[PDB]
């Protein structure tokens, strides 16, 4: 079994919104991305525009400049009307721009002293006439690119609300993607929890499988989220960065794609020490908090044995170890995240510096500060989520494991097959021919139990512990196989039938009544809702005072949200009672087993067993051998077999254990 | 925010390394204001003519000292005031434990078990959040934010600042809206989660009668509807929890817009340069951390401020309900004398002890029967100290127990209680729980004194096995005989102890313990009357009062009170 496999199975499912998700985010990442490109546009045509060169054409031409008389239109906007005619620049000298009226080869170092431009360039070039540009006629040379300017602007808003619809909707659909996958995990997950033999649920404690289908199912969820939002997210949005980046520039954009490898490494270390941190500091804290509950609990031993010096150095052990942990987890912290990012950040700004520095120097007019303002702004956006990776990738192992877990659960193969109810009535007759009954392998509970219960009903199964006696409820039930031996209902095999028909045949009580939260008449119905308000069938378990207390228990009380604590002990059991009467099952096993029967109450359980027990076939577990005086066939049990067939009556003027087990009672 | 006050003992207690967090922290905020501007420096100077390589050489020069700088001092700050987060939390730790070590059963009645696990293991998480975390966004979204935009204002432009933060204050309002309608909307996800999982533990323990009774089909479709339920709670949360993403971006890039077509205006009206340009749209970069900041420090100072409240309130108000006075000069206990003695429950109005009077003598055994809640073991527990001492006089030889200090009598009690009190430590430390290991010989002398040696001998010999986590009333209660004999107590007080062995093995091991203990004072308290035959003083305690008074004979003299005649049942 292997977790990527069944995760990418379950996420197949759902593959709509999963495409989808991704369109939508790819859409709003391009907007989103393509901004700082209209931004680099805007910086570039327009506001350095004015370092192209100028071309002198009439004033009835658009797009044309007037300087002091003469009207200038740019390169860009140049048409053929007029070929040269002139050449103008507009450089630049300190804060300052001047306009030379001459054509110019060569640039570099400029200067300006007596209004005498010069450019050096390791040339000296020519000093050619320079006028200063003020500021209304500078700003005069950029009256025409003020409307691209604002043309550009509206674009970058509408891009901008594009991509925020479309980010909605990716986001929304990925956690609806997560959800519903984690909504079908959980269905498939409790339908095989409802296939699964008994003998899964009593050698596992129930806190566990509901942890497992209920929490571990939220660690997927997470994982999901996590894969999703950060993983696939990040991945399109870099992807796109990078697209933009090699758009803007190739030679900077092959630098800022050699940190790939710096992330891939930052998170290799990261995960190695800070899974280790938190898995002894998680450990720890465990360690902790079980000192400090059983401490809380027990602690008057504690006080009066005069351990608490102990207990507290004890705990400060625990306590500076965490303590250690937790230091060592914020030094890894502080060594790597956002320092990391704010240092890679600055070795950017240094590696753009450089570049463009080493192409300025040149004074091959390649500075292009807006590629400059691009690939900062990119480079910006690239190391937002560097910490959120890093930190899931460490932190995915523990939903891989609980995802193990789960899939362990699912792909489990000793499974029961059935389904089928019952279409005829059992006619109360079931028999047992030398079932040999063996829970673990080898040793024996049942050995060549035998017996056979006629319509007649009350047969006792009564012995001292271990005897083997809720084991026969088990074999009835068919929650274990005999292994050996068999048993019929009305001469017909329990093993050639399914566990359902089987199971629609009896009604179950037991020694601890369950109580499902809810209302009284659904407790006793179970919720059923295919049976009527025909719940007079507790008040035929003669519960007459409990009802009357207060609204009716038949669908309108509901105080059975305490788990059955508030309510009286036995009045569970008359609740209970009441839901096998209510289903009027054939044959009736009645597994009761309590040393403290809380007298002046068991009397009406006494009374209920004889409404219920009547016209069917019941097996009583009872001890206390008492309730029992009446049965039709008693059965003793000892060392899991029935050494002593017989009646109350006969069994007592034959003596032996159950003469014993009665006179010690 | 009164959590900081709430909190002066901590920061005096350390307050070099948080002034050394908070200088840092300023430093680094002052030298990060930086390299933008430097940044926008270089673009000047390349734009303008002169720039030639001693300039380039500066750059990267500065830039490096600068960024070693902001590392070093951002590790360090972070050191100290994370460092003093992690020691607010041990020493809450440390703390809460020390506390609770020193309470009384009246504190526990009034205080969960599950509320204290809480509060030592979430309010202690939040608080160590305030010390830590809460000062870095306080200074982050008081500091670092107004430094940002002052920085902008004075060296970039005033106009260009105040248009392209209109949105971040919208953007921070927007969060924080969110922040509650997500919060309120997750805390019904998170019941409707904790419904599911309620529903699921039913569904599980209840499966024999589930499936007794063919409903395995009607359970699935109940926990169908509930996760439907759960998902449409989780699609709510997402419905506000994918608003985030599309408002900062919009709130951002609205920002960046207005920075960069504002400033192209300035440009063109030379008001600006394409330099402060660069470094207007980084400050604004770095300046949407802030935002953020603001919303998170209010929600972690609430949290905490709330955590603090609750642990003071768990703390320290509370008075310990018993205490040490006067210490008196008595060594050795010579008689137990109660006189008159009437003591109820702090949690009832019921005496359940209405003026109790007897005498114990030094070697004297007492033996107490009735039945079950007839203040049996109550009056034990007024001899524990574990109660206020309500009215009367408890002397011993002469002194009420008031004088006496708690250490001395708690040494003097050995006492095993009817409840089984067990850690997970392996046998050889429940039983030397006693005597805090002073010797490891005298573990096999007393188990052969509670002669539960051989139950000791067929259980695996792994360190005396493993306890707490696993396996048998008697051996627990043997156990416990053992850990309160070999203390070697002077008054040895036993409760039900030997309600689960036999009764041969409960003779025997009392016929043993009266032998062994022949000059120390023992009670016994069992509803089995055949085990304090020979206690040479008995007594039946019935409501608040004692039926009769009178060894063995006079009780057998008497009217048949539950003697024999309930042997065999
Ligand atoms: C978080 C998500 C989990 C990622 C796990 C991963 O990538 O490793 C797993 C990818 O194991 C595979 O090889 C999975 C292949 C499934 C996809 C291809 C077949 C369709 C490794 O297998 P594992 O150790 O079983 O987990
Ligand atoms: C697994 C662990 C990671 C965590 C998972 C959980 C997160 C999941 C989220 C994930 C985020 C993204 C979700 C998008 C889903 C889109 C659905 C889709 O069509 O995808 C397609 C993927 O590509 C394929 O076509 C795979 C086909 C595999 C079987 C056939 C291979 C034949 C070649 C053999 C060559 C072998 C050697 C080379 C192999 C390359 C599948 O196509 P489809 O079946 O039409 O559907
Ligand atoms: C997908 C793209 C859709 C584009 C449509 C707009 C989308 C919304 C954009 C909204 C963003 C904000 C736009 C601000 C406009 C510039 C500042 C003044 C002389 C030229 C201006 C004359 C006045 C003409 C002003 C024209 C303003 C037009 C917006
Ligand atoms: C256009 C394409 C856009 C990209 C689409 C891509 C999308 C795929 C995203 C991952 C899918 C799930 C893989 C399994 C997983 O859980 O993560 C894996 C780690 O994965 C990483 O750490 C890298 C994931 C990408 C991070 C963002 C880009 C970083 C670029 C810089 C687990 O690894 P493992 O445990 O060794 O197994
Ligand atoms: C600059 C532009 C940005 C603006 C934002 C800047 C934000 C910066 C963030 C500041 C927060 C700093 C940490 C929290 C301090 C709280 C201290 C406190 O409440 O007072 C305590 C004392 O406190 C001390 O005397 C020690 C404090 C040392 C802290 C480190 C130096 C802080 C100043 C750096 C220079 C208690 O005093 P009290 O109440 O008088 O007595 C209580 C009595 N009790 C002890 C019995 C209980
Ligand atoms: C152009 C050339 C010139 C410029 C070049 C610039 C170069 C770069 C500029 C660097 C920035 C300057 C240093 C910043 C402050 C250091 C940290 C500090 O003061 O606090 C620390 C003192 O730490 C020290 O005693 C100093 C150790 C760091 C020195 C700097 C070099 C790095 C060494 C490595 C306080 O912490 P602590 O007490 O050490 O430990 C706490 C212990 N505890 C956890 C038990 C509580
Ligand atoms: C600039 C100078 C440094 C600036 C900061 C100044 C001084 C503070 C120095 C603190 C020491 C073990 O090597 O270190 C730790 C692990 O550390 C890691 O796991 C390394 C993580 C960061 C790697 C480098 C990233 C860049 C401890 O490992 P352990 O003992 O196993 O626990
Ligand atoms: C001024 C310009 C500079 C601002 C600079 C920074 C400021 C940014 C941050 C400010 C908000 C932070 C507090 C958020 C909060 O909970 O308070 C309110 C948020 O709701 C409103 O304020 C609604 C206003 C209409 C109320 O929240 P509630 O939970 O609904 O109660
Ligand atoms: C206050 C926030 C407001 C502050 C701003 C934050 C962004 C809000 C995004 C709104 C959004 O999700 O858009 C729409 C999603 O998509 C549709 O309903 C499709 C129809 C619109 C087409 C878009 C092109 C409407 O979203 P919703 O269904 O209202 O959720
Ligand atoms: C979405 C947003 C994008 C909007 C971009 C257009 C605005 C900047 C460009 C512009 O034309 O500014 C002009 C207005 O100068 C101002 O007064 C600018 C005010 C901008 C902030 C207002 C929006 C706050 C939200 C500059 O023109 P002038 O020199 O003021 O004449
Ligand atoms: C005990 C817990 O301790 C903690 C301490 C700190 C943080 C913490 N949370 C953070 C969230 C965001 C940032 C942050 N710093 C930034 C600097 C710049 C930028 N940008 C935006 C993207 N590009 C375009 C410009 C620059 C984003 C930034 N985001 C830092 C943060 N630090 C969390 C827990
Ligand atoms: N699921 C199981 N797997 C293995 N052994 C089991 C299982 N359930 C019970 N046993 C054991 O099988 C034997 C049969 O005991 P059973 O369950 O019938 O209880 P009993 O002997 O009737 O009396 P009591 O319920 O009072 O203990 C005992 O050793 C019991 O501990
Ligand atoms: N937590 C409690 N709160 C209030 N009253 C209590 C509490 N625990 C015990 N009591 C009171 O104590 C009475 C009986 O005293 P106690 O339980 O000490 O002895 P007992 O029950 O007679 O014998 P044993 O305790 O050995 O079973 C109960 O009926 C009840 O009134
Ligand atoms: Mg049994």
């Amino acid at each position: 079994m292997k977790i990527g496999k069944t995760l990418w199975r379950y996420a197949l499912l759902y593959r709509k919104l999963l495409i989808t998700a991704v369109l939508l985010l790819t859409v709003a990442v391009g907007a989103e991305l393509t901004g700082p490109f209209i931004g680099k546009k805007m910086i570039d045509d327009h506001i350095l525009g004015i370092e192209k060169t100028w071309y002198e054409a009439a004033e009835k031409d658009k797009n044309a400049v007037q300087f002091h008389g003469v009207s200038y239109v740019r390169e860009d906007r140049l048409q053929e009307p007029v070929s040269k005619a002139k050449e103008a620049h507009i450089y630049q000298v300190g804060m300052a721009f001047y306009f030379v009226d001459q054509a110019v080869s060569f640039d570099g170092n400029r200067t300006v002293s007596d209004g005498k431009l010069t450019i050096t360039n390791g040339d000296k070039s020519r000093a050619y006439a320079a006028e200063k540009l003020t500021k209304q006629e500078l700003f005069q040379f950029y009256q025409p690119e003020i409307k691209g300017m604002v043309l550009l602007i509206a674009l970058y808003g509408g891009l901008l609300v594009f991509s925020v619809f479309f980010q909605y909707g990716q986001h929304y659909l990925l956690q609806m993607s997560a959800n519903r996958i984690i909504q079908k995990m959980r269905q498939d997950v409790f339908s095989h929890i409802q296939k699964m033999p008994i003998r899964y649920f009593d050698n596992l404690p129930a806190g566990k499988v509901v942890a497992r289908i209920t929490n571990d199912t939220e660690a997927i969820r997470d994982l999901y989220v996590t894969v999703l939002s950060t993983f696939v997210t990040s991945g399109i949005y870099m992807f796109g960065i990078f697209t933009a980046l090699f758009l803007l520039d190739v030679k900077l954009a092959f630098v800022a794609l050699a940190i790939v490898p710096i992330i891939w490494l930052w998170s290799v270390i990261y995960r190695r020490y800070a899974s280790y941190y938190n898995q002894k500091i998680r450990s720890i804290n465990s360690d902790i908090n079980a000192k400090m509950n059983e401490s809380i609990q027990g602690m008057t031993i504690i006080q009066a044995f005069r351990h608490q010096k102990e207990t507290m150095r004890e705990f400060e052990e625990l306590n500076e170890s965490h303590f250690y942990f937790q230091n060592r987890m914020l030094n890894l912290n502080s060594l790597m995240s956002h320092n990391l990012v704010n240092v890679i950040r600055n070795l950017a700004f240094v590696a753009l510096i450089w570049h463009f520095g080493g192409a300025s120097l040149n004074a091959a007019g390649i500075v292009s500060i807006g590629v400059l303002y691009a690939f900062v702004d990119y480079l910006n956006r690239l190391f937002q989520p560097i910490t959120g990776i890093v930190n899931q990738f460490s932190k995915l192992e523990l939903a891989r494991v609980s995802a193990g877990r789960v899939f362990e659960l699912l792909e489990e193969k000793n499974t029961e097959e059935a389904g089928e109810p019952a279409k005829e009535r059992a006619l109360g007759r079931v028999e047992f021919r030398d079932v040999s009954f063996a829970y673990q392998e080898g040793e024996e509970v049942l050995k060549h139990i035998s017996f056979t219960a006629q319509k007649g009903e009350t047969v006792a199964l009564v012995g001292h512990t271990g005897s083997g006696k809720s084991s026969i409820l088990n074999l009835l039930f068919r929650f274990y196989d005999a292994q050996k031996g068999d048993v019929l209902i009305d001469g017909k095999s329990i093993y050639n039938m399914s566990r359902q028909e089987l199971r629609s045949h009896m009604g179950i009580v037991l020694q601890d009544p369950y109580l499902f939260s809810g209302t009284i008449g659904s407790n006793v119905s179970l919720d059923d809702e295919r049976m009527t308000e025909e719940e007079i069938k507790n008040a035929l378990r003669q519960v007459g005072a409990e009802p009357l207390l207060k609204k009716l228990p038949k669908g309108i009380n509901e105080p059975v949200i305490e788990k059955g604590s508030t309510l009286s002990s036995g009045e569970r059991q008359l609740i209970s009672f009441a839901r096998a009467l209510a289903f009027d099952p054939a044959i009736l096993i009645l597994d009761q087993a309590t040393a403290h029967i809380d007298t002046e109450t068991e009397a009406v359980i006494q009374k209920a067993l004889d409404v219920v027990k009547q016209g069917r076939t019941t097996f009583v577990i009872a001890h206390r051998l008492s309730t029992i005086r009446n049965a039709d066939q008693i059965l003793v049990l000892d060392k899991g077999e029935i050494v002593e067939r017989g009646n109350h009556e006969e069994l007592m003027a034959l003596e032996g254990q159950y003469y014993q087990m009665y006179e010690l009672q | 925010f009164s959590v900081l006050k709430k909190l002066g003992w901590f920061f005096k207690a350390y307050w070099l390394r948080y002034t050394i967090a908070i200088v840092l922290l300023l430093a680094v905020n002052v030298i990060e204001m930086f390299p933008p501007k430097l940044l926008g420096n270089a673009i000047d100077d390349m734009k303008a003519g002169a720039f030639t390589a001693e300039g380039l050489l500066f750059y990267i020069g500065i830039f490096f000292v600068l960024t070693a700088a902001v590392y070093i001092m951002s590790y360090f700050w972070m050191h100290q005031l994370f460092g003093g987060a992690n020691l607010m939390e041990k020493i809450l730790r440390t703390k809460l434990m020390g506390h609770l070590l020193t309470m009384s059963p009246p504190f526990y009645e009034k205080n969960r078990t599950g509320d204290l696990m809480a509060r030592g293991t979430n309010d202690l998480q939040a608080v160590s959040l305030t010390t830590g975390f809460g000062i870095l966004t306080l200074v982050d979204s008081t500091m670092f934010m107004m430094t940002i935009f002052l920085t902008m204002g004075f060296l970039i432009s005033w106009k260009l600042t105040f248009a392209a933060i209109i949105p971040l204050p919208v953007m921070a309002i927007a969060i924080s809206l969110y922040g509650s309608k997500i919060h309120e909307r997750f805390t019904e996800a998170q019941n409707a989660f904790g419904a599911l999982n309620d529903r699921v533990l039913e569904s599980v323990s209840g499966v024999r009668v589930i499936r007794a009774y063919v409903q395995e089909t009607n359970d699935v479709r109940r926990f169908n509807e509930m996760t439907a339920d759960v998902y449409q709670k989780n699609m709510k949360v997402a419905f506000i929890d994918s608003l985030f993403e599309p408002t900062v971006k919009l709130l951002v890039g609205a920002s960046y817009l207005i920075g960069l077509g504002y400033g192209a205006f300035l440009v063109f009206r030379n008001e600006l340069t394409l330099g402060e340009l660069v470094s207007f749209n980084v400050y604004l970069g770095m300046m949407i951390w802030p935002m953020f900041a603001i919303g998170e420090l209010i929600n972690v100072m609430q949290r905490g401020n709330a955590s603090l409240d609750r642990v003071n309130e768990t703390l320290s108000y509370e008075t310990d309900v018993t205490d040490p006075k006067q210490p008196a000069d008595l060594k050795e206990p010579g008689d137990i004398v109660f006189s008159h003695v009437s003591f109820t429950y702090p949690s009832s109005t019921s005496d359940n002890l209405q003026d109790i009077s007897f005498t114990v003598r030094k070697g004297q055994t007492v033996g107490i029967a009735g039945k079950t809640g007839s203040g049996k073991t109550t009056i034990i527990k007024q001899l524990l100290r574990q109660y206020p001492p309500g009215e009367g006089s408890i002397t011993f030889s002469g002194v009420p127990i008031q004088q006496i200090p708690l250490d001395r009598l708690r040494g003097w009690i050995g006492y095993v209680p009817q409840d089984h009190l067990l850690f997970s430590r392996t046998v050889k430390e429940n039983i030397l729980y006693g005597k805090q290991d002073a010797t490891d010989k005298e573990v096999q002398q007393a188990i052969a004194e509670a002669h539960f040696e051989k139950d000791l001998h067929m259980l695996p010999s792994g360190l005396e096995t493993m306890v707490g986590e696993k396996l048998s009333g008697g051996q627990k209660q043997r156990i416990s005989i053992a850990r309160a004999l070999m203390a070697n107590p002077e008054i040895l007080i036993l409760d039900q102890s030997l309600s689960a062995v036999d009764a041969k093995t409960e003779a025997a091991i009392i016929k043993n313990i009266r032998e062994n203990r022949k000059g120390k004072t023992t009670f016994i308290l069992t509803h089995r009357l055949s085990a304090v035959e020979h206690a040479d003083l008995i007594l039946v305690m019935d409501g608040g009062v004692i039926a009769e008074r009178g060894t063995h004979q006079e009780l057998l003299a008497n009217n048949g009170w539950y003697r024999e005649q309930y042997e065999r049942q």
